[PDB]
């Protein structure tokens, strides 16, 4: 089924476009003008909604009877499939997991129950008084308001999509000399604040790496939040915990209002030979116990 | 759902830019349009060749 | 260029590089716990270039 | 930076304000740091190279790099019998004057950054004015809730100017494709394969010939024709935003129309002082009817 | 690193343990002939730096007999951090320090004739230069595990390389490896963090079920009378009225739903 | 920050997000009405 | 340390004043590096 | 390979002790166990100097590093100056609406002591000494009703304070305007009172409680470093919201901070946050 | 690393953690969450540094 | 050794007004040192504290903590006894 | 953990990895009957510093135990030496005497899954030269002892 | 001249600029902006 | 409803009182201080639990056995003197400083101030960025000069439907199209 | 030095749960009304 269904593209048909279809879907693609037809569909949107709605009317039971599977037949072939799966596999599909079926699992609700077992066509144990009771519970908003395809649909900030991050930015670049790309230059790409875009370079540069199927450099969260990381160890330490600290117990002091200058002179007026001077990673660290923190966690260094 | 309505169509229409007083629509202490004397401007002007 | 970034994809699966994939698992590592410090990234260009 | 942001938000701005178009909080950032990079570029290079100011006689030598860093300090044995305040004071200004030189320089790059950068912006400007809908009015006009009101003084001071041939179009790239044109033409000619024996014709084709450039080789490996981004043409930004949630489209239109009016007020600010300079423009406002009576 | 003549010239900065005194090297040969780094003795006074932790500079100083470069004459001296300019990543020699007499490199005139040995490579992204189809694979010294003249996929065809990256159907392509990266901030805001235990840290982000003992009579009088506000303890449950459950990883900044 | 901005979507209504996400939504009557779409929260209640 | 330029701080404002009343408000050479120091140290600073 | 910072290349003819290796001399036991002596006392001299470079204030630090950099290299006398450049400034007043004159320190003989007053302000009530009725009521002192007319005139939303004046009194507001309890305070040289400016916030005072450590003058507390050391302590976590005032041997007004900074004991006055 | 922390689940005897007598069985012990017990010692496998 | 501790006690140029030189001028012998900690000695480095620290944000998201069961989730009111389960562990 | 803790250990352990420590390891994996662990260390010991360095060396042992394994357990795609027919799968297969799976078809498959790759990558495929076949001719199938 | 824009009768100016500055509530440069603009077009400028 | 009109909220960031809050209530005396777990009277302690408090504790009338008790007394006890407790971001603005929490938020700022030495400091030598409009433009067309003026560069009849970029919006449309719109009309 | 353990900090109280922040209030969190420039 799986096969015939889903893998086989060249056994899908399409409904064939007359030639004014075929003109008016041109020069919308082309060119765009206002008011237009919001819809103008690509193919690739209409085939991956053809696949997905063979999913939704995909049913076991009885194969002697209509439909293809036996359920015992399908979970035969997904243990077969899950036992044998590889370790980038098995990655594939945690992420897999992580992205369609989690957010899912964090939005679900009674009201749902029913319909969650038409996924398979399992028969509840209930199934009349469940019938009875979500019928008046579903009754209570808009049908829209209720079905679980469309919780997920709205997310915040969008001026930068998780899609078009995928491309990492000037990756042509900073993989030739990864050194004279400190994360400054990357980051006056976005409008975001500190942590926040500190948090994607990483993501960049771990997308880079498994697309050029190198292995990715682990020590490059460390020393993007260099800041953060020594700051950890040192309250670890400090007060006696494994974890990361939370703003509960950051320290009570307050300072003046002109409390930076002192720091604020000796940066306006700091001077460097070169630029990789100006924005070494290692400008963090003074004395022995400095080194002695940063450097903890690889018993190689 | 009325209230957001309005949200929408008043965030939607305002103007923007500069005046003929040199001004936002929005500034503070000096005003467009005082009592529709626009529209009335164009009541008894019209347009026309 | 080609090939000292056509080594180090090698040496990190040579299941890539197979017409018929055998199994691909990590195993152990020979430099250390730590290794990928003198592994990662991409081959790097000469800097006077 | 600045003079950077200033101009990029001008076209921003006007792209919402002339066209409905939206530009990609994405995009604007990401000519900014362009720009930034650029600068880095020109650093970098900078930091190879020593500047060498001068004090008195030549008695005292200062060599910094232009970014104002100082590297050796040469002095006559005279200077040392001054003082430790005087001694002070004259490397510093053998100092400044080093700063001085590595400034100049450094303001000559920026010129140049400068000018890359309009060459970069220039398929974006010249896409939202070089469209047969495009227009605007006069600033003195006063405009009123159908439509704009005629200046009406000197009926001859009033000039249209025209950026588009009426007839059929001619674009940029037909320019390009010209020159190309022309620049076959020249070399397949008999003067021509004469000329491309010589040095000029060799220094032409090592640094115009793309299409020679050995694979691996770093720059362009063929001619590109000149970008074509027609604004009222193209949609960018709006029609994802208006897909995915009206919320963002509401905020990010209000965004370029919040920049627009920001720039046309920085206009009337230094339209205001060039008009006070020149004495044409009070220092208060003595006529409050321009600004009243509305 | 640049490359000249066939081999590798690398910038470095040698330091002490405490960082408090430095030495740039500006043209380095890599070289993999040399089991451990050479350096000129007289650097061994200036590179100590006598602090807490090591109260006499260095934690190794003794003699070796170092003729390898060209009975004690040298000396091994320990632990001198090192920092080349391609790398993130310090590496800790514990060099040769040698005399005039042992060997004098001042081959050309100011230039001092440093090289760079495996000691070194082994730490770096330089290493990864030393295997087939690097830089540095015609100078490694001749064995049975390593062929001079092979071609890179002749030799790599050998280890079992078939095809080129990817070429078969049945590999999947490597940038489909990561397709989705998950950002809070981004999409969907942050998750509401709850816990039952002692702490944060102690606990379980997980409430207790509907099957609880004390749970159940609650629970009951919540779906019988509906509309009605009522006591008990089954509000701390995983379960209750509204749609929106309590598990974990809710997230709660959303503006759907 | 003494006054933060706090829940600023407004792709539902007030009184959606309250019925998704609140018990409060349930009991119309025990509410006040300036809290009344305003709870994002299930509340517990206590007979002393 | 002298007394001659002095002080008043709001939440977000600063207020310098030089005070010297007795040569006319002429400033001496300490004085006058001292307030580059006050006017920059009140004007980097984060809450005017 | 050119080198940087490493002066004459290959150094000069400098061998190491275990290299060149001169013939090992032999001591009378009394040679080598005074060598092992000097030497082991050498290397404790040398840790005793990096901890305590390691332990210096940062004030010092700078002080030395631009005492040096002045440095000359003859020792230069003073030069001689105008009449006088350096009697400290009288602090700015208005005459005209005033709490009290600004009077002249050049005045500094006529002033009184804070029991027996010489008359000055006289256009302003006097503030009267606060002294016991009767035997079993407590005896009052400065602070104690320092930080009445404070807590007081924070309650009324007043703007002014006057209040009385002795040395720990006004060392007292300027600890509290440090920490900003406090919108500002002047000592008019006024013998009897001075003055304090308020602040409040948000419709409420800056000052939740103000306390005095103290009821009689004939109790004393001492602050022990511990104790100021565990005030500072929150469950582990560190906290300076709230600012205790003490005296010092050195009659210096401190807060709790300073005095755990330098490990110094004092005696208590007040409390306030 | 993190340390380890003295009464645990895992560390515990019975006595303290509950007032019962529980049996201390390698295998499953539903009162602990744990399916199984494979129980080498305790410092060998792991790296020292740890 | 602190200030409970017993007490340490105490024209021309002196003998120290020598030993002492201008950063001007050229030192004795030339140590290397690295400009770095010269800038930190002399307190002119700009500070990295652990003040300038912001939030230590996960990056990678763990794993779903899947719900472990305990001896309170059963769907026997009977298997949780008062005579066999005092708790959920 | 045994192998890495060879040589973090500062008191026992060895500076780099003995041919010992190397032929032990691949040992375990061949007694574990674990494939994919055994092939991934075999690659990533002959791309080594003891490998170049000519310390640690592949011999014939630890050769040809690697391809007992290597034949003897299951391959992900493929029958591979050391797979037992059964007699009675002929109730799915169709056939009780050969294998249940033709190299020929497979390879077939093969070429079918790399045009619709290039289909969903590309949208479009390009149509063969009409003087292009297959090459079937190396292709041997599966014999059977 | 045009050496300056700013021109004010009112007394006590310092003590406004203060209270005014006081009541004022966020930092970022859009509020800053109007705020400072605000008190210059109140007083400073001469409109009225 | 009562319980509701009164509703009170607590800053979480701090998780307990940060130093000790004393008040009265009628008649009843209590005590809000920071401790290092939840310690209290079982039923004001899961009161204290309601606002997610870890570390508060709390004590009413000294003596457990003081005048008054009353269930009522030990609610309004301790949900006044919640109310009564300041959280620490508040004090801070109070006295006019900035806390230690917040001042991570400073580090970009104070970092490119380092960083601009050189020429990211630069300016371009002539140009302010602020451009005034000096002339006026319009490159408007009648529409029979633009029915065939982009067929070059694009497809012939390029503004076919476009409503706002012609004046007759119905040019060069074949019939089929034209017929579309009153299609839909009715 | 601090001997209390932020680690051991807490009472369970069996059963309740309480909620607690990585960070800062989730009030504070997103700033779109200065970010996207809609204030007065
Ligand atoms: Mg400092
Ligand atoms: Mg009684």
């Amino acid at each position: 089924w799986y096969l015939q269904n889903i893998l086989s593209l060249e056994l899908l048909k399409l409904k064939s476009k007359t030639n004014a279809e075929k003109i008016a879907t041109y020069r919308s693609y082309m060119r765009s003008l206002a008011s237009g037809k919001d819809n103008t569909m690509s193919d690739d949107d209409v085939i991956r909604n053809i696949i997905k709605e063979r999913w939704k009317t995909l049913e076991f039971g009885d194969r002697n009877a209509g439909y293809p599977c036996t359920f015992g037949d399908y979970i035969q072939f997904l243990n077969e499939w899950f036992k044998s799966l590889d370790e980038e596999g098995m990655q594939r599909l945690r992420e897999h997991f992580d992205r369609r079926i989690r957010p899912l699992l964090a939005v679900m609700s009674p009201v749902d129950i029913l319909w969650l077992e038409a996924l398979t066509q399992n028969s509840p144990h209930n199934k009349e008084q469940l019938q009875r009771k979500i019928a008046f519970q579903t009754s209570l908003g808009t049908p829209e308001f209720f079905d679980m395809s469309k919780r997920l649909r709205y997310e915040i900030n969008e001026d930068y999509k998780v899609r078009d991050e995928l491309g990492p930015e000037l990756f042509a670049l900073w993989s030739k000399a990864p050194e004279r790309w400190p994360p400054e230059r990357l980051s006056k790409m976005y409008g975001l604040d500190f942590t926040l875009v500190r948090k994607i370079l990483v993501w960049h540069h771990f997308k880079a790496c498994y697309d050029a199927c190198v292995e990715p450099d682990w020590s490059l969260p460390k020393r993007l939040f260099a800041l953060e990381w020594i700051r950890d160890v040192r309250a670890r330490k400090h007060g006696l915990f494994y974890g990361k600290m939370r703003f509960a117990e950051q320290k009570i002091t307050f300072y003046s209002d002109r409390f930076l200058f002192r720091d604020l002179v000796n940066r306006r007026e700091a001077s460097y030979a070169n630029v990789w001077e100006m924005d070494d990673p290692y400008r963090f660290l003074q004395t022995e116990q400095d080194y002695e923190d940063y450097w903890g966690d690889n018993y190689d260094v | 759902m009325g209230e957001r309505m309005r949200a929408i169509i008043e965030d939607y229409s305002k103007g923007f830019g500069l005046g003929p007083h040199g001004h936002s629509p929005t500034h503070d202490t000096i005003h467009y349009n005082t009592l529709n004397a626009e529209g009335e401007r164009v009541r008894d002007l019209g347009y026309t060749d | 260029y080609k090939d000292r970034l056509l080594s180090k994809q090698f040496f990190q699966n040579p299941q890539a590089f197979e017409v018929v994939p055998d199994r691909h698992e990590r195993s152990v590592q020979f430099g250390g716990k730590w290794e990928y410090q003198r592994t990662h990234g991409l081959p790097t260009v000469d800097r006077n270039e | 930076m600045e003079v950077y942001r200033r101009i990029t938000e001008r076209v921003r701005g006007a792209l919402w304000a002339h066209h409905g178009r939206l530009m990609s909080e994405r995009q604007f950032h990401r000519i900014l740091a362009f720009v930034y990079n650029n600068k880095y570029e020109y650093q970098i290079r900078f930091d190879r190279m020593e500047v060498v100011g001068r004090e008195w006689g030549g008695r005292v030598e200062v060599v910094t790099t232009p970014a104002g860093f100082l590297k050796r300090v040469r002095v006559n044995p005279c200077v040392e019998d001054l003082t430790l305040y005087q001694q002070q004071q004259l490397i510093l200004s053998a100092y400044a004057n080093a700063c001085a030189d590595g400034r100049k320089l450094m303001e000559q790059a920026e010129m140049n950054i400068y000018k890359q950068f309009l060459k970069d912006l220039k398929p974006i400007v010249m896409g939202i004015r070089d469209n047969p809908e495009f227009y605007t009015v006069s600033e003195n006009s006063i405009e009123t809730i159908g439509g704009v009101l005629q200046t009406g003084d000197s009926n001859n001071l009033c000039h249209t100017h025209r950026t588009i041939p009426a007839a059929k179009a001619r674009q940029p790239a037909d320019e390009v494709r010209a020159r190309q044109e022309w620049e076959q033409k020249w070399i397949n000619s008999p003067r021509g394969q004469s000329w491309a024996l010589t040095l000029r014709g060799k220094t032409y084709f090592a640094l115009h010939g793309p299409q020679y450039r050995p694979r691996g080789a770093p720059g362009a490996k063929k001619e590109t024709l000149p970008l074509d981004i027609p604004a009222p043409y193209t949609a960018m930004d709006e029609k994802r935003l208006l897909k995915k949630n009206w919320m963002a489209y509401l905020d990010n239109k209000h965004v370029a129309e919040v920049m627009w009016t920001r720039v046309k007020i920085a206009d009337r600010e230094k339209r205001q002082r060039l008009l006070q300079e020149t004495g044409r423009a009070w220092h208060r406002p003595i006529n409050e009817e321009a600004i009243n009576r509305w | 690193f640049r490359m000249s003549g066939g081999d590798m010239f690398v910038e470095y900065k040698v330091l002490s343990r405490d960082h408090r005194r430095s030495i740039r090297v500006e043209d380095a040969i890599v070289d993999p002939t040399f089991k451990r780094t050479v350096l000129p003795l007289g650097w061994l006074e200036l590179l100590r730096s006598p602090s807490l932790r090591l109260p006499t500079g260095y934690f190794v100083e003794e003699t070796v007999h170092v003729s390898l470069p060209n009975e004690a004459n040298a000396i091994i001296a320990g632990p001198v951090v090192l920092y080349i300019t391609g790398q993130s990543v310090p590496v800790v020699l514990n060099p040769y320090f040698v005399p005039e007499g042992t060997w004098d490199m001042r081959t050309r005139d100011g230039e001092l004739d440093l090289r760079l040995g495996m000691d070194a490579i082994e730490q770096c992204t330089l290493f990864s230069e030393l295997r087939p189809g690097g830089l540095l694979y015609g100078k490694l010294p001749e064995n049975p595990n390593v062929r001079r003249n092979e071609s890179l996929r002749a030799t790599l065809g050998r280890y079992g390389m078939k095809c080129d990256l990817a070429e078969s159907p049945l590999v999947p392509r490597p940038w489909t490896r990561m397709r989705y990266m998950f950002i809070d901030e981004l999409q969907r805001g942050p998750k509401l963090t709850e816990f039952v235990g002692h702490n944060p840290r102690n606990g379980t982000p997980w409430r207790f079920s509907q099957n609880t003992k004390y749970f159940r009579i609650g629970i009951w009088r919540d779906t019988i009378r509906r509309n009605d506000m009522n006591e008990g303890l089954h509000a701390h449950s995983s379960w209750q009225k509204s749609p929106q459950q309590s598990v974990p990883e809710v997230r709660f900044l959303a503006p759907y739903p | 920050d003494l006054y933060p901005e706090g829940f600023q979507w407004k792709h539902k209504l007030n009184t959606e997000y309250n019925q998704w996400r609140s018990n409060t939504w349930l009991t119309p009557d025990l509410i006040p009405k300036e809290h009344r779409g305003r709870f994002l929260c299930n509340f517990q209640l206590n007979i002393v | 340390a002298n007394r001659t330029i002095t002080g008043n701080d709001g939440r977000f404002s600063k207020t310098i004043m030089i005070n010297e009343p007795q040569c006319n408000q002429a400033l001496s050479a300490k004085t006058a590096s001292e307030l580059s120091k006050e006017i920059d140290k009140a004007t980097n600073a984060v809450y005017s | 390979a050119k080198v940087y910072g490493a002066v004459p290349p290959l150094g000069a003819a400098q061998g190491h002790r275990l290299l060149h290796g001169k013939r090992e001399r032999e001591g009378s036991l009394f040679a080598v166990a005074n060598d092992v002596k000097r030497d082991e006392r050498l290397l404790r001299q040398q840790l005793n100097a990096l901890l305590e470079e390691e332990r210096m204030p940062m004030q010092a630090r700078l002080q030395r590093n631009e005492a040096v950099s002045s440095h000359e290299a003859v020792p230069q006398t003073p030069l001689v100056d105008l009449p006088g450049v350096e009697r400290r400034r009288d602090l700015p007043a208005d005459p005209i609406t005033r709490l009290f004159f600004q009077h002249k320190g050049d005045h500094a003989l006529y002033y009184g002591t804070y029991d027996k007053p010489s008359v000055q302000d006289d256009d302003r009530v006097q503030i009267e000494k606060r002294v016991p009725r009767r035997r079993e009521e407590n005896l009052y002192t400065p602070i104690y009703d320092f930080c009445h007319r404070i807590r007081e005139a924070t309650e009324q939303r007043k703007r002014f304070v006057v209040v009385p004046s002795t040395i720990e009194t006004r060392g007292c507001a300027r600890v509290m305007h440090d920490h900003g309890l406090v919108a500002g305070f002047r000592d008019f040289h006024n013998d009897r009172a001075f003055a304090v400016e308020l602040k409040y916030f948000q419709g409420d005072s800056t000052i939740n409680v103000i306390e005095p450590c103290s009821y009689d003058g004939r109790t004393e507390f001492e602050w022990s470093p511990k104790m100021m050391r565990r005030l500072l302590n929150t469950h582990g976590i560190h906290n300076r919201l709230v600012v205790y005032i003490c005296r010092t041997a050195d009659n210096r007004i401190i807060d709790h901070i300073h005095a755990v900074k330098e490990n110094i004991g004092g005696r208590g006055l007040m409390m306030v946050h | 690393w993190a340390p380890q922390m003295e009464w645990g689940i895992e560390n515990t005897p019975s006595q303290e953690q509950y007032q019962e007598h529980v049996p201390d069985t390698t295998d499953a012990d539903f009162r602990k969450q744990r399916r199984i017990q494979s129980r080498p010692v305790k410092w060998f496998y792991e790296s020292h540094y740890t | 050794g602190g200030p409970g501790s017993p007490v340490r006690g105490p024209r021309g140029y002196t003998a120290e007004w020598r030993d002492l030189r201008n950063p001007m001028r050229p030192p004795e012998f030339p140590t290397p040192w690295e400009r770095k900690y010269r800038q930190y000695a002399r307190g002119q480095h700009p500070s990295y504290d652990m003040v300038y620290a912001g939030p230590m944000p996960e990056i990678f998201p763990m794993r779903r903590d899947f719900r472990k069961p305990t001896r309170w989730d059963f769907h026997d009111i009977e298997k949780q006894g008062k005579y066999r389960t005092s708790g959920p562990y | 953990a045994l192998w890495y803790r060879a040589t973090e250990d500062p008191y026992f352990g060895t500076p780099q990895h003995t041919q010992r420590q190397a032929e032990a390891l691949l040992k375990v994996y061949v007694q574990a009957k674990q494939r994919g662990k055994a092939i991934d260390f075999m690659n990533k010991l002959r791309g080594s510093v003891e490998y170049l360095t000519g310390d640690i060396t592949i011999t014939t042992v630890m050769q040809e135990s690697y391809d007992a394994l290597l034949d003897t357990t299951p391959h992900p795609h493929l029958l591979t030496n050391g797979f037992t027919l059964e007699s009675d799968a002929a109730k799915y297969t169709g056939e009780v005497n050969k294998a249940p799976l033709s190299p020929l078809q497979f390879r077939i498959d093969m070429e079918m899954n790399k045009y619709r790759r290039q289909q969903k990558e590309e949208g479009v495929v390009r149509v063969p030269p009409a003087l292009w076949r297959l090459d079937t001719s190396a292709i041997v199938p599966y014999k059977v002892d | 001249l045009g050496w300056t824009d700013l021109f004010t009768t009112i007394p006590d100016m310092t003590y406004h600029i203060k209270e005014w500055f006081d009541t004022t509530e966020h930092m970022h440069n859009d509020a800053v902006a109007w705020q400072l603009g605000h008190l210059l077009e109140t007083c400073f400028k001469m409109k009225e | 409803r009562e319980a509701f009109s009164n509703i009170i909220a607590v800053d979480l960031e701090q998780e307990g009182p940060m130093y000790p809050v004393r008040v009265n209530a009628d008649g009843v005396r209590v005590l809000l201080y920071p401790a290092r777990r939840i310690v209290a009277n079982f039923r004001v302690a899961d009161i204290l639990c309601a606002f997610g408090f870890q570390h508060a504790g709390c004590r009413i009338n000294l003596k457990a056995t003081n005048n008054p008790k009353s269930p009522t007394h030990t609610v309004e006890g301790v949900f006044e003197a919640v109310k009564a407790l300041r959280s620490v971001s508040e004090i801070a603005a109070s006295r006019g400083k900035v806390p230690h929490s917040l001042i991570y938020n400073i580090y970009p700022y104070l970092e490119e101030i380092r960083r601009r030495k050189g020429m990211m400091a630069m300016h371009p030598p002539g140009k302010d960025g602020l451009l005034m409009p000096d002339r006026v433009v319009d490159n408007r067309l009648p529409d029979h000069l633009k029915r065939g003026y982009y067929d070059d560069v694009y497809w012939k009849d390029f503004f076919a439907g476009s409503d706002e970029h012609l004046n007759e919006p119905r040019m060069g449309l074949r019939g089929d199209e034209m017929r579309r719109r009153l299609e839909e009309a009715q | 030095k601090n001997l209390n353990s932020w680690y051991t900090k807490g009472t369970m109280r069996g059963g309740v749960p309480r909620i607690y922040y990585a960070w800062m209030r989730p009030g504070s969190f997103t700033r779109r009304r200065f970010e996207k420039m809609r204030n007065p």
